[PDB]
């Protein structure tokens, strides 16, 4: 099902299938890490984490973040055998590639070397976005999870005009539903689950099934078996309280809330495993 | 990159140089983007990544194709097709003579088509200029360049301010408008249609401010009315002289009725109003190249 209006610009149905025939184009293996039988889902969730707090000292987009996190699982997924120790070289030539695709004005290349500490030259950097760009068939432009939470919203609160393109929505109420995403995305079993799916059951924590189907076209069947995974997840966001809109120098309040930020979720990871 | 051989370089940017190539087995002739990378600072530009990834997903008869990516050595190879003429050179070759108006109509068409394509794909072209549009023997033309280009999200957020080169800039960008999206290719393709017709360029200013007057002088000083919110845009200024809309039979004298419905709709100063590459290509001035399909009412 659609949940797009009629489109000016396009016949809303075509908008519609290309962008669902694209996350068919963008495989998910929620067990590539088996490919590498000396790295543990931790370790992702570490890294993963790690690059937040890069993304927020930097004031990356939420985008950037989410394209790089699906650069490396679909980049791991074409790989073998890799160790530890080549994690952060992978993640920030990740980082690199999405910052570079995505940014009006991203980081230098040194200052990607710079965040590392020194354990990853410019030199490797460059090496290793080569690689993962060729192995990656220089398919870059996925559907990201953050993009999808991005089209929920304008849909829940269009007026009469029924226009799509213009963002209109809550800053604080996305930036609360993307916590839990970021939550999520930090466990690798999400990604049994397709990204636009991930991104309505999150919306339906805080939320509701109509508005969930209103907004993103599944059905509460559809769903369901995502719902009941972030179960956990959704309530210990819920404990927790729900975070707060921030500002930030140099950053419109009509963009703020799509800044990326981070917060000690590896501590919160580990109670939504029990 | 042996079973190449360069022919002639046809093209110089700041990525690096587009070469004409030739298979030396097959007989194939291509056209090759050369990036050197020892020369880049920061590895790989966004601009060729973003082109790259955009091609290798925008396949369509009226863009151009993007058949393969190279790297050897510190050097990345873009192979593409190739065709030996663009618009801008056809226009001044046909300059004393004319384009016939046949022949206009059918390449309008096949650029609404490729334009179509691209922003139902969610991709905005932003540099649509009669030197990006590439023409082949056979009576096709084509989409090319995409180093400007770029994905729009739904909703867009605010996206790379000043794009497209200035005598085919819209209003909205050179008044300083916070977010856009496809109505600046309409624009940019309207700008084209009337230089094709009259052989000149429509609005060939020389500064934004003047860009922006050059357009105001011919299709009248825009206010609340016709575009909404006009008066608030962060270059607009109560300042501006007031000019009468020229009628378009002195604009473009060799259109007829529908050529000039078409060309209004396509410079309509509203983005929001401005007509879509969609509903151009259902425009009777097109009547008679195309037939709609059935449509399914449910
Ligand atoms: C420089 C180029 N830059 C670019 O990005 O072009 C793409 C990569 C190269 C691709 C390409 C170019 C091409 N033929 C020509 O240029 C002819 C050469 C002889 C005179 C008329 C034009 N066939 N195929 C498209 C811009 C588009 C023209």
């Amino acid at each position: 099902g659609s949940p797009l209006p009629v489109l000016s610009w396009a016949n809303r149905e075509e908008v519609w299938k290309i962008m669902l025939n694209k996350e068919k184009t963008y495989l998910r293996d929620q067990h590539f890490l088996e490919q590498h039988p000396l790295l543990q889902p931790k370790m992702r969730a570490i890294l993963l984490d790690w690059l937040m707090e890069v993304c927020e000292v930097y004031k990356l987009h939420r985008e950037t973040f989410y394209l790089a996190q699906d650069f490396f699982d679909r980049y791991m997924a074409t790989q073998e055998n890799v160790v530890k120790t080549l994690l952060q070289l992978i993640g920030i030539s990740s980082l690199f590639i999405a910052a570079k695709l995505e940014e009006i004005y991203p980081p230098k290349l040194h200052q990607f070397a710079y965040v590392t500490d020194g354990a990853c030259s410019g030199d490797e950097i460059l090496t290793m976005e080569l690689m993962i760009m060729k192995a990656l068939k220089w398919r870059l432009s996925p559907l990201t999870i953050v993009s999808w939470l991005n089209v929920y919203m304008q849909v829940a609160y269009l007026n009469d005009l029924h226009e799509v393109l213009l963002p209109q929505y809550p800053q604080q109420i996305f930036i609360q539903i993307a916590e839990l995403l970021d939550l999520c995305v930090l466990d690798v079993d999400c990604l049994e689950f397709p990204y636009g799916i991930l991104a309505a059951s999150a919306l339906y924590h805080f939320s509701s099934s109509e508005l969930m189907q209103k907004v993103s076209g599944y059905q509460w069947c559809d769903i369901e078996n995502c719902v009941k995974w972030m179960v956990p997840f959704a309530m210990v966001i819920r404990e927790t309280g729900s975070s707060k809109l921030k500002h930030f120098r140099g950053v419109a309040d009509e963009d703020a809330h799509n800044i990326q930020t981070h917060r000690d979720s590896l501590d919160l990871l580990d109670k939504a495993r029990a | 990159m042996e079973n190449f051989q360069k022919v002639e370089k046809i093209g110089e940017g700041t990525y690096g140089v587009v070469y004409k190539a030739r298979n030396k087995l097959t007989g194939e002739v291509v056209a090759l983007k050369k990036i050197r990378l020892d020369t880049e600072t920061e590895g790989v530009p966004s601009t060729a990544i973003r082109e790259i990834s955009l091609l290798k997903e925008l396949n369509h008869p009226n863009i151009v194709k993007l058949l393969d990516v190279i790297h050897t050595e510190n050097k990345l190879y873009l192979v593409f097709e190739f065709l030996h003429q663009d618009l801008k050179k056809f226009m001044d070759a046909s300059a004393l003579t004319g384009i016939p108006l046949p022949l206009i109509k059918s390449y309008l068409f096949q650029l609404l088509q490729g334009l179509a394509f691209c922003h139902s794909h969610r991709v905005l072209h932003r540099d649509l200029k009669p030197q990006n549009l590439l023409i082949n023997t056979e009576g096709a033309i084509k989409l090319a360049d995409f180093g400007l280009a770029r994905a729009f999200g739904v909703p867009v957020r605010t996206y790379t301010h000043e794009v497209v080169t200035l005598w085919y800039r819209a209003p909205e960008i050179l008044l300083g408008c916070k977010y856009y999206s496809t109505a600046v290719d309409i624009w940019s393709l309207g700008c084209i249609f009337a230089e094709m017709v009259t052989r000149r360029a429509l609005f060939p200013g020389d500064s934004e401010i003047d860009q922006l007057f050059r357009i105001f002088r011919t299709l009248g000083t825009p206010d609340e009315v016709v575009w909404p919110g006009v008066t608030s845009m962060p270059d607009y200024k109560p300042s501006f002289p007031k000019w009468a809309r020229q009628d378009f039979s002195k604009v473009v004298p060799p259109l007829d009725e529908d050529g000039r419905s078409l060309l209004s709709q396509m410079l309509h100063y509203d983005p929001n109003k401005r007509i879509s590459a969609k509903a151009a290509l259902a425009h009777p001035f097109f009547q008679d190249v195309t037939k709609p399909v059935p449509h399914l009412r449910l």
